[PDB]
């Protein structure tokens, strides 16, 4: 859940 | 999708050196000038004893939080790395799951003072004895030895930037869907690193870099020690460990 969010957060 | 997914010219490799070094400079958790200045700031015998008296679970919690903070900076480094955001989401996660801890282990050598075998932790320098409550003496000793070995290379910030870019962009990681794209990005980052060493008369470090398997051994030992801890204190892991740490090291 977290990694996907960090990678998507621009 | 990205220039670096195909063959790059000398001038493009030179640009890649600059881009990687810039990405690293912008994503340091700790400034080198700060780490060097703080070397005289060492935990007293009383402070060391205080850390040793902490419960095993309280110490694991603190250390997992500090590791998670470091990993967040590595994720940002990855996102800024030429070509990384052009890989598919599956491959980005594969590379970060396998490589984030390896990059943190390398970055650690900057925070390690080889002169007195101490590491910067919670505002002061302390020896490996500070971590005795974790009950993973072998692993801590091995990480200190690793930092000691890297410290003997006298890396510049630019060398760390280019070396850690390669630690992360590894086309051999199991699970990569676009393996050929990763191989080409790795090839260009390898050229960028070797070009910088050639230009700075530092090619002699290549034969001195840690062997194949050393970083993997330290990462596997970390996961093994965490599994031992998890068996002892399962609710500490479930309730109090950072969600990102659990996604990386205990499969969610
Ligand atoms: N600075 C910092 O957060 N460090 C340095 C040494 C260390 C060991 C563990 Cl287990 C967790 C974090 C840290
Ligand atoms: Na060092």
């Amino acid at each position: 859940k977290i990694l996907h969010r960090l990678l998507q957060d621009s | 999708e990205n220039l670096y997914f195909q063959g790059a010219s000398l001038t493009e490799i030179e640009h890649l050196v600059q881009s990687v070094c810039k990405s690293y400079r912008e994503t340091c958790q700790l400034r080198l000038e700060d780490l060097l200045r703080q070397r005289s700031n060492i935990f007293s015998r009383e402070e060391v004893t205080g850390y040793q008296r902490k419960s095993m679970w309280e110490m694991w919690e603190r250390c997992a939080h500090h590791l998670t903070e470091a990993i967040q900076y590595v994720v940002e480094f990855a996102k800024r790395l030429s070509g990384f955001m052009e890989l598919c989401q599956n491959d980005q996660i594969v590379l970060l799951k396998a490589g984030a801890m390896e990059v943190v282990l390398v970055r650690m050598c900057r925070a390690y003072n080889a002169d007195n075998r101490t590491v910067f932790f919670e505002g002061k320098y302390g020896g490996m004895e500070l971590f005795r409550a974790l009950g993973c003496s072998e692993l801590i000793s091995s990480i200190f030895d690793f930092s000691h070995s890297l410290s003997a290379l006298h890396f510049s910030e630019d060398e760390i930037a280019l070396y850690t870019a390669l630690v992360l962009i590894n086309a051999h990681r199991p699970g990569l869907q676009e393996k050929r794209k990763v191989e080409q990005l790795q090839y260009n980052l390898e050229l960028a690193f070797h070009h910088h060493l050639c230009k700075t008369h530092r090619q002699s470090i290549l034969a001195k870099l840690p062997p194949k398997g050393k970083l993997r051994s330290l990462c596997s030992q970390h996961v093994e020690r965490l599994q031992i801890f998890q068996h002892l204190h399962p609710i500490v892991v479930q309730a109090a460990f950072p969600p990102l740490y659990k996604e990386l090291f205990s499969g969610g």
